[PDB]
RNA sequence: GGCCAGGUAGCUCAGUCGGUAUGAGCGUCCGCCUGAAAAGCGGAAGGUCGGCGGUUCGAUCCCGCCCCUGGCC
């Protein structure tokens, strides 16, 4: 739930990996692990990353 | 440093022509015997893993 | 970016219109602010000063020559019949200014103490003070010039300069751009206090101004984003108007300098309501103001003379001669009030937060008003905003009001700002909290922001406030009710997690294997992911090495460290430098952790749409799009391996230690592995090898190579190991040994093999010929003497043979012996010594 | 983003605006010494003075660009 164009998004300063444009970056948190669990897990779901 | 500012050019130019001739043939034989180094590291140096 | 400074006088003020006498201490209010969800950086407060410390003017300047840089000897005006005559350094100020003065016996910030002093041979009876000595403001290159009115000489300093008030440094949430404003902070303690809320932009603070007729020609296009745009002039200022101290005050104690009351009161207004404005020099507008974007390599001059390369997302304001503003930035030189201005047209917009952001960040302009815009403007204010900076402007510059208003809010105009209503029932937030709240106290709370409440039964329709376009959804409504009921009262109930399944066998193998390194000798370090600089040309890698593939940071903190790592030795060996270069010479140290391994150039995913489930192809497809990230160990040694002691002088480090390293591995990881020379930089050709799980290689291990040691800085000998644990299985194994009861039998078997014979394959062709007889094999000389001859070695096993159903006999082990001496004869070419 | 300050031996730091950094403290090495050590005394080695170019007969020093920290807003 990151908005495009703010600063809520665009303050949180990212390691991108280059080139520009990619949509590829170092995570800044561990929460992505969080989406791929409820992806392939069933619920409920108490996950630790 | 010592010479009058007047023969600093002249022998200071003779002076850098024969360290560099030095430094050349230094260049050129520590790559030589770092290649033989290279060459015979494997055999000379071999051990059972 | 997200800084909010206000000072608390003027905090109190705002709540006091609705709330008379409410005055909280600086402590109960930064606790307050923090309870509803507003950070305090810090807390400030002004001076403090004791003693005579008064107003003064500045009557007479004496240049005092003869010196480095020059000196006034100043007679100062302190209300007295008595002029003090005060030595001061500053330049910044003439005969008749207003001063601020510290006379012997004063206390300034902090514990220093004023008295007459003897400098530059003159008789200095106190002292001038500047912005900073007086702990009011970060100014030090001159001293505090009061402007003209602010008081007469004599006032009690600490008075004038409101030094009894505090300066709260607020870090405001992206998500509540309205408290970047008094209005919206007001508001927010108006709601923590349970107070009544006199809104500073409404009508009735700000009564509107007459609106008979159009203020300046406006074509506005709608694709640019921008929801309202007005315009207003204030004609016949006076240029010679200074703001009065009260607003320069206000300003200064915000983080903003003034300038000119034209720039002051837009500056200001901002600050008090939450709406950025702007004034342009009316007369240096040159026909239709128009808003558009800007064409491809456009260029605009802002009003600080530095000239900006704008983008087609750009959003303009132009005329016929040239650009006049970048849209919610800053504005132009053009149209900039100068000093000799007369006559000022006030730019009240709402600009698109996107646009804004997108522009702001391009140029490296974070201005204060580019930060309000992209955390959204309130868009009904506009006009407020508008006539409150006309009506203050036209009283202090001297001006006039002018009667005409342009009000563009839309194509069909828009006269409702009301966001979309939201249906949620009235439990929703005693459910999300786990607290019963009382009647009607989602209602009431929800009503406090601002919001329309109605009630259908036991569902509620909420209608948020156009200064929160933040409340979207019930999620955004249980928040404002949970953060103003107060956090504290949620009660701490332990969720029902279902019996889980504990550590994988992969988490637990990297718990072990990290156990047995340890108490093998081994210190574990974090490996940075970022690779050292020329790295792998110090390690002589060829160019196409997989290695040298690597995915670069485009913004990393060292621009000569881009790229991730593709191997854990780098870092570990960086490691091994910092301890062995700071006295520690005899170290192993180790680590597991995960490496970056593309399988080709850098390729994304275009943007899935959240509202929906991402289907498991397009889930395939954004794991294919990342590089290959295995789970690697690795470790490094150098110095003494075994430290000396008063059992010897130690033993140094040598590849066998990184060797024991592999099986130390192996054996946490209970799999079998098998060592063979290999030839893989940065290790030793002769002394490396290569570590295989039944045929799959993992990874390698030995000494590194003396050149890569040399080019590297390293210590000499030194050794390292990496393995892919990813490529090692996880294993389960169930023995079932079967304990035999028969003694055993004792042989040694001498076998002379050439030299480039591995020990190992000698020991695999003895066990496959003795049979199951076979219980031990255990290799314990290795000679080499000259009686065994050039190139050639002899091995002498110890062989323990037993049988699990008798007693066998030395015929028996020798009959096993034998076959096992003939294997090792047909596989490695043994002789049996003799 | 401008203007300053800085990057110097293994570590922590001095010092030079052209031809030797007569560099310091500790670290490394040698001798006397000890059974073997250390200290002490007497001595040596090691920097290509942040990187790439340029000016110059010659650059740690002057110029340009870039990288990395501090001060400054
Ligand atoms: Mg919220
Ligand atoms: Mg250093
Ligand atoms: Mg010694």
């Amino acid at each position: 739930n990151f908005p495009a164009d703010h600063p809520a998004r665009g303050e949180q300063d990212t390691f991108y990996i280059a080139p520009e444009d990619s949509r590829q970056l170092l995570r800044t948190h561990t929460s992505p692990v969080q989406i791929r669990t409820l992806l392939a897990r069933e619920l409920p779901v108490y996950i630790i990353s | 440093a010592v010479l009058p500012k007047e023969q600093r050019a002249e022998a200071g130019k003779r002076v850098n022509a024969a360290r560099n001739a030095a430094q050349r043939s230094y260049d050129e034989r520590l790559a030589t015997l770092r290649a033989e180094r290279d060459a015979a590291v494997l055999v000379a140096e071999g051990i059972d893993v | 970016s997200n800084a909010m400074r206000l000072p608390y006088s003027w905090l109190r003020e705002v709540v006091a219109v609705g709330a008379s006498g409410w005055d909280v201490t600086p402590g109960e209010l930064e606790q307050t602010l923090l309870r509803i969800g507003h950070e305090v950086e810090e807390v400030i407060p002004l001076g403090p000063v004791d003693g005579p410390v008064t107003v003064g003017r500045v009557a007479d300047i004496e240049e005092l020559t003869g010196y480095k840089k020059p000196i006034r000897a100043c007679a100062v005006d302190i209300g007295d019949r008595q002029y003090r005559e005060i030595i001061c350094g500053a330049t910044n100020f003439a005969v008749g200014d207003l001063v601020v003065v510290a006379l012997p016996g004063a206390t300034l910030p902090g514990g220093f103490t004023i008295s007459a002093r003897k400098a530059y041979g003159r008789n200095s009876d106190g002292m001038i003070c500047s912005a900073a000595e007086l702990n009011l403001g970060a100014d030090h290159s001159g001293i505090l010039v009061l402007p003209p009115g602010a008081a007469e000489p004599g006032a009690d300093g600490a008075g004038v300069l409101g030094l009894d008030d505090v300066v709260f440094h607020l870090a405001i949430t992206p998500d509540r751009g309205y408290c970047m404003s008094v209005r919206g902070l007001a508001r927010e303690l108006a709601c923590a206090y349970d107070l009544d809320f006199v809104d500073p932009a409404s009508n009735s603070r700000v009564p509107p101004l007459p609106i008979e007729g159009p203020a300046w020609p406006l074509t506005v296009q709608p694709e640019t984003g921008v929801r309202r745009f007005a315009l207003r002039p204030v004609i016949g200022i006076d240029p010679a108007a200074v703001s009065p101290w009260w607003l320069q005050r206000r300003l200064l104690l915000c983080g903003i300098r003034a300038t000119c009351p034209a720039v002051d009161v837009t500056n200001y207004v901002m600050l008090e309501l939450g709406h950025p404005m702007h004034a342009h020099d009316r007369n240096r507008i040159s026909g239709t103001l128009g808003v558009r974007f800007a064409r491809s390599g456009e260029t605009a001059v802002t009003l600080d003379g530095i000239e900006r390369k704008l983008d087609t997302a750009d959003v303009l304001i132009v005329d016929d001669a040239a650009t006049a503003a970048i849209g919610g930035v800053m504005g132009a030189a053009s149209t900039e009030v100068r000093a000799d201005s007369t006559d000022v047209l006030l730019e009240a917009a709402i600009w698109d937060p996107a646009a804004v952001s997108r522009t702001q960040r391009r140029l490296h302009l974070p201005s204060e008003a580019a930060r309000r815009y992209e955390r959204t403007v309130d868009p009904a204010i506009s006009v407020a905003a508008l006539d409150r900076c006309a009506r203050l402007l036209a009283d202090i510059a001297g001006g006039e009001v002018s009667p005409t208003l342009t009000d563009w809010r839309g194509d069909p105009p828009c006269d409702d700002w009301s966001p979309p209503p939201i249906r949620m029932g009235v439990d929703v937030p005693d459910r999300i909290a786990g607290v019963a709240y009382p009647q009607g106290t989602t209602a009431r709370r929800l009503a406090q922001i601002g919001a329309v409440v109605t009630h259908d039964g036991d569902t509620l329709t909420v209608t948020p406030p156009s200064w929160r376009p933040d409340l979207r959804q019930p999620a955004d409504l249980v928040e404002e009710v949970l953060r103003l009921e107060g956090l504290e009262v949620i009660p701490s109930v332990l969720p029902p997690a279902p019996a889980g399944r504990g550590l994988t066998a992969g988490q637990q193998r990297r718990r072990t294997i990290g156990r047995s390194l340890a108490l093998s000798g081994y210190v574990e370090i974090l490996p940075t992911p970022f690779l050292p600089a020329g790295v792998f040309d110090l390690w002589g890698l060829e160019a196409d090495d997989s290695r040298r593939m690597t995915t670069r940071v485009l913004n990393p903190l060292e621009a000569d460290r881009p790229q991730l790592a593709t191997t854990l030795l780098p870092a570990l060996l960086e490691a091994l430098v910092r301890n062995v270069s700071r006295g520690l010479v005899d170290v192993a140290l180790f680590a597991i952790a995960q490496v970056v391994q593309p399988t080709e150039q850098t390729r994304g995913v275009g943007l899935i749409p959240v509202d929906r489930r991402p289907t498991d192809d397009e889930i395939a497809m954004l794991d294919a799009s990342l590089p290959r990230q295995p789970q690697h160990v690795a470790a490094v040694l150098a110095g003494l391996r075994e430290p000396r002691g008063p059992w010897g002088p130690g033993r140094p480090v040598e590849a066998a230690d990184a060797f024991e390293a592999v099986r130390i591995i192996a054996r946490a990881s209970r799999v079998d592995v098998t060592l063979r020379p290999a030839q893989y930089l940065p290790w030793h050709p002769g002394r490396c090898a290569q570590v295989f799980v039944g045929e799959s290689s993992v990874g390698h291990a030995g000494q590194l190579h003396p050149a890569v040691i040399e080019r590297s800085g390293l210590p000499k000998g030194t050794c390292a190991v990496e393995l892919n644990l990813d490529a090692i299985p996880c294993s389960a194994p169930l023995p079932a040994p079967r304990v035999s009861p028969y003694p055993a039998v004792f042989q040694d078997v001498s076998l002379v093999v050439a030299a480039d014979i591995p020990a190992q394959a000698v020991a695999d062709a003895v066990r496959a010929g003795a049979g199951d007889l076979l219980e031990d094999i255990a290799l314990f000389d290795v000679f080499t003497g000259p009686q065994i001859g050039e190139h050639r070695k002899s091995l002498t096993f110890a062989l323990r043979f037993r049988a699990p159903d008798r007693t066998l006999t030395e015929d028996d082990a020798s009959a096993a012996r034998d076959a096992a001496v003939q294997s090792a004869a047909e596989r490695v070419g043994a002789v049996l010594r003799g």
